RNA sequence: CAAGACGGACCAGAGCGAAAGCAUUUGCCAAGAAUGUUUUCAUUAAUCAAGAACGAAAGUCGGAGGUUCGAAGACGAUCAGAUACCGUCGUAGUUCCGACCAUAAACGAUGCCGACCGGCGAUGCGGCGGCGUUAUUCCCAUGACCCGCCGGGCAGCUUCCGGGAAACCAAAGUCUUUGGGUUCCGGGGGGAGUAUGGUUGCAAAGCUGAAACUUAAAGGAAUUGACGGAAGGGCACCACCAGGAGUGGAGCCUGCGGCUUAAUUUGACUCAACACGGGAAACCUCACCCGGCCCGGACACGGACAGGAUUGACAGAUUGAUAGCUCUUUCUCGAUUCCGUGGGUGGUGGUGCAUGGCCGUUCUUAGUUGGUGGAGCGAUUUGUCUGGUUAAUCCCGAUAACGAACGAGACUCUGGCAUGCUAACUAGUUACGCGACCGGUCGGCGUAACUUCUUAGAGGGACAAGUGGCGUUCAGCCACCCGAGAUUGAGCAAUAACAGGUCUGUGAUGCCCUUAGAUGUCCGGGGCUGCACGCGCGCUACACUGACUGGCUCAGCGUGUCCUACGCCGGCAGGCGCGGGUAACCCGUUGAACCCCAUUCGUGAUGGGGAUCGGGGAUUGCAAUUAUUCCCCAUGAACGAGGAAUUCCCAGUAAGUGCGGGUCAUAAGCUUGCGUUGAUUAAGUCCCUGCCCUUUGUACACCGCGUCGCU
RNA sequence: AAAGUUGCUGCAGUUAAAAAGCUCGUAGUUGGAUCU
């Protein structure tokens, strides 16, 4: 049918990997800037590279890419990665604990903690 | 490409036993013709120029020149 | 290094006014000169004392370096299937412990290739002619006269049979004129015959794995059995005298070495055509009822006109009525007979369905 | 009711026994391991020639009883050859008592005793300690449970301890860093556990046990896959479905066989020969046949030769031939030579199985191979996949692999699009004017523009691009908008191969054969085409959707120094004159055919269709006899849609229709291309055939050729 | 001699040739610590 080969896919991959900024989801804007960078032969190779670039940046909007690796990841995933909640989930007001663990704490000279609540294994 | 890169040259040599045929197919390289090699590259190779490392924006600077 | 999708470092290149500097443009030409290592040494005659020179720089006879270069050059004269490499460009000091093993391998490889090539080279018919000559010398046939008809599957030869001097009470009478049908065993076109052979219960277990020669022998045996069944029912057919492998000898239909004309080639009158149609219908009814077989190849060529009588031949493809395609073959034969009779002007010839119902 | 049998299900990698073996309740008799022991002896032990007890099944003597099953034996089926095979009966045996036999794949294919070296938790027995649960909450111990621990067992799981040729083993480890104790036993494969001897047994047979001779291997692990007919998957109008055109049914042409011939050169013989060898041959071609001519035998040696080696030759004879080819005729010619010895040339003369090159085929496929890294001693393996994906090992993603290269793709030519660009007196239009005819037509004439039509160069354009579904929501697949095109047709074509064709294409060619009444050259004629018959392409038709005639009206490749216009004579074929064109300039605006309208013929072997045959005419050629072709009357035959079988094809396609080129002095029924008219069906499969591709196994085992004869 | 293919040094015995069907047992062979 119509399956893109090794050369066009690898070229589109390295075109995504570096020069990611100057291209875009619009098709023809990619076309010319491919000519502005890669000294490419025929226009059938060019118009086939510029097709997979648009088809790959449409795929970027669905999340990560398993084949490329640049440490930019839009500007939202960086914002999503350094999310900090207002209250720590670790400073819990009360914790349910096994008596064996409390025995370990007492043996550890840490027997005077106040946030602990000993529960029984019913 | 097989028309202007490889240089096929068949020759016949005559020995005591008979005739031996010789084929020598030498593929020309790139680096356009400073007396060596054809101009146009192989119609598949794409070479990508790395970008000039540009200055990232820090402060809006208006310099009159 | 060799990838098609490549990267260019042009922007990081700083200064290049004169790119074609005369430092990388060294003209390297050493082939036609005397500096190429790929050149004969112009060998010196062998010393008799066994060494060259004297003192401490005495270069001896074998002189492991020299002998290694010599063994490399002797490798250069190996078999074409051997692969050496670049053993002269790189100084290869190869020893007899290694070179003799490689030489033995080259000899074994060339010898086994020669053995494979020699095994490859070691891979009416003459056997049928020898069988016919043996039958003629045995007194069964006096002389092979000629070929009467040449078919696609078998060849029919008219011949004169011999007079057996053995006074046996059970000896079959040899006819004066005989027809020998020899099945063609060198033709691969006989492949659809399994449609009429595998469906027979008398030979399915044997034709399930039979060779083509065995298939031809089984077909000849089936033809002889069909001829015997037709002769037992009184149907007009050639009487088989003896069958040998793929050659079956039967009674010739005709006189003075002239075969009987076919129904298509015989210009019979209207009454003669009606009599021939009636005789064909009677023979078909006798074959369906008494012989319990369907000819399945009944046509104008299969029926011969002789002495005002219709004789049936080529019963090799005949099958019993119990076969899964016996009824369809009988209907096709009846349709062909009806078409042949209607073409001859027989107004009394019944239709294909009527002939199938009557038979 | 009786007779003997056997204790299933409970039955587990559980238990016991020295092993063989050992499952119905209860009782009796002695045994026995493990455990527990601040019990008793105190080295009493481990392994063991001789010797001894036990030793499954089968077998052997005596007795008993005999259900069932059953060697032997008796039936019946089954066939080219069954005597193995299957179903029915049935003796010894299988059952118990008392004596022999003492052999098994009697196996863990792993002697016994002792120590050490990783871990884990299940199970049986005994013992120890307990959060706690149950005997209708048990009144306290106690059995059935749970959580551990110890000893001794049958096993298991995991590991890069270690070992091994490896499979594998926690013992097969603690082994060239080689010694805890002890018994048996092996020394290449057969002969052979055979003969002989001894001994046991009633016997069958057991134990012990060679030699002669013969053989260079036999044997053990592991790796790749030839090969599977073993299986599924997959692809193909050189396969199928649905169909169209047919072929095979006639006539003719051509090719290949056979039959003749002086010769009817020659190769090629399923696809991968048979309108192929540019192979449509009057001579040539031409190799073949029937006969002639010449040396066009270089060069070296020797002889002849100047007092001539010779060449050529008029006239007559011969001769097809002004063939001195030979004789007569005697004229020429100045070493240009001749005769043998040598060896050179010329071969379309032999070997494509000695070769190169070229081409064809497997295959127009779907593979091929390194580098670095991992595993293994190594052969080798991963990369080169579970799956999905595509025309594609084309791709995605898993992933001890990561990246590559060749092939496919990209590329190149052609086609569809550009009212944007370039610019045309060797292309075209429009306008104006000049006319000509009745504001319309002019391919009928000239200058203003102009590039839409025509040319041919650059650039652009189309990418699964956008949308909706499907998707392992990746890769990509169906449908739709817009667009000229959501996409044609070819060229090139990998690794590994084929005894595929070609010496007959070469002044390519090795060994050669011949070389002067030549297998060399040339000439004359014949033949390649000869015909009882067979096999393949191809062309005409079988009539009405047709044929005849008249009128009408549109191309494209693309040749041409021969292509031809125009005028004249002829009915045509042709002939004469004057021109142009070495070429978008001329033929030509290429007034092509099928097709479009009208007339006549109306189902009739008919005027359909023109095979065969006579006569005449013209051209090309030295030469048309074997009709070279072309033209005109006449003759009008098979053939009324074709058996078995079979070919090709998916969209400007198949079919129908003609034009150009190649061959060509003379010429296309062939072929290479080109337009014109223009469809049906399907868009799906393994049903035939062919080719794949993955998995598993994987480097001819055995039972069923003889009788006699004399020296 | 290579032959570690005669093995005391110094071979082997699950699958390549090979551990007796099993147990007792005499001769043989080897035998816990412990006395300056």
């Amino acid at each position: 049918g119509r399956v893109r080969t090794k050369t066009v896919k690898k070229a589109a991959r390295v075109i995504i990997e570096k020069y990611y900024t100057r291209l875009g989801n619009d098709f023809h804007t990619n076309k010319r800037v491919c000519e502005e960078i890669a000294i490419i032969p025929s226009k059938k190779l060019r118009n086939k590279i510029a097709g997979y670039v648009t088809h790959l940046m449409k795929r970027i909007q669905r999340g990560p890419v398993r084949g490329i690796s640049i440490k930019l990841q839009e500007e939202e995933r960086e914002r999503r990665d350094n999310y900090v909640p207002e209250v720590s989930a670790l400073d819990q007001e009360i914790i349910e604990v096994d008596p064996d663990t409390k025995e370990m704490l007492k043996l550890l000279d840490f027997g005077s903690l106040s946030n602990l609540q000993v529960t029984q294994p019913t | 490409p097989v028309n202007y890169y490889v240089d096929t040259a068949v020759r016949h040599v005559l020995l005591r036993q008979g005739v031996l045929g010789i084929k020598v197919k030498i593929m020309l390289p790139w680096d356009p013709t400073g007396k060596i090699g054809p101009k146009k590259p192989l119609p598949d190779h794409v070479s990508i120029v790395e970008p000039k490392d540009e200055i990232l924006p820090t402060t809006p600077i208006s310099e009159q020149k | 290094g060799d990838s098609k999708v490549s990267i260019s470092f042009e922007n990081y290149r700083k200064v290049h006014p004169y790119e074609d500097s005369d430092s990388s443009e060294d003209e390297v030409d050493w082939q036609d000169t005397r500096d190429d290592p790929y050149r004969p040494a112009k060998p010196v005659p062998t010393p008799k004392k066994g060494f060259i020179g004297k003192g401490k720089d005495i270069t001896t006879k074998h002189d492991e370096v020299v002998c290694g270069r010599k063994n490399t050059a002797r490798m250069e004269n190996f078999a074409p299937e051997f692969q050496v490499g670049d053993g002269i460009g790189m100084d290869l000091k190869l020893s007899n412990h290694v070179f003799n093993a490689l030489k033995q391998h080259a000899y074994s490889e060339e010898r086994r290739s020669a053995r494979l090539h020699e095994k490859k080279e070691h891979s009416v018919d003459p056997k049928t002619r020898l069988l016919m000559y043996k039958m003629v010398n045995s007194g069964m046939l006096e002389t092979i006269t000629g070929c009467i008809s040449t078919g696609k599957e078998s060849v029919v030869f008219h011949a004169y049979g011999g007079s057996m001097e053995d006074e046996k009470e059970d000896s079959k009478v040899i006819p004066t004129e005989c027809a020998i049908k020899v099945f063609k065993t060198t033709l691969n076109e006989f492949k659809n015959r399994d449609k009429y052979i595998k469906d027979d219960f008398r030979f399915k277990d044997r034709f399930s794995k039979l060779n083509p020669r065995k298939i031809i022998r089984m077909w000849a045996e089936k033809e002889m059995h069909n001829l015997a069944r037709m002769q037992r029912a009184g149907i007009p057919c050639p009487t088989v005298v003896l069958l040998k492998k793929h050659i079956l000898v039967m009674s010739f239909i005709g006189h003075d070495q002239v075969p009987a004309p076919k129904l298509k080639e015989v210009k019979l009158n209207s009454e003669e055509m009606k009599e021939a149609y009636y005789q064909t219908l009677h023979l078909m009814r006798q074959l369906y009822h008494e012989c319990t077989l369907v000819h399945a190849d009944l046509s104008e060529y299969n029926m011969l006109w002789h002495a005002g009588k219709v004789w049936l031949i080529d019963v090799s493809q005949s099958v019993e009525p119990t076969h899964p395609h016996g009824l369809e073959f009988l209907f096709r034969d009846c349709r062909n007979v009806s078409q042949f009779f209607q073409k001859g002007g027989v107004k009394e010839a019944l239709s294909e369905r009527e002939l199938f119902n009557a038979v």
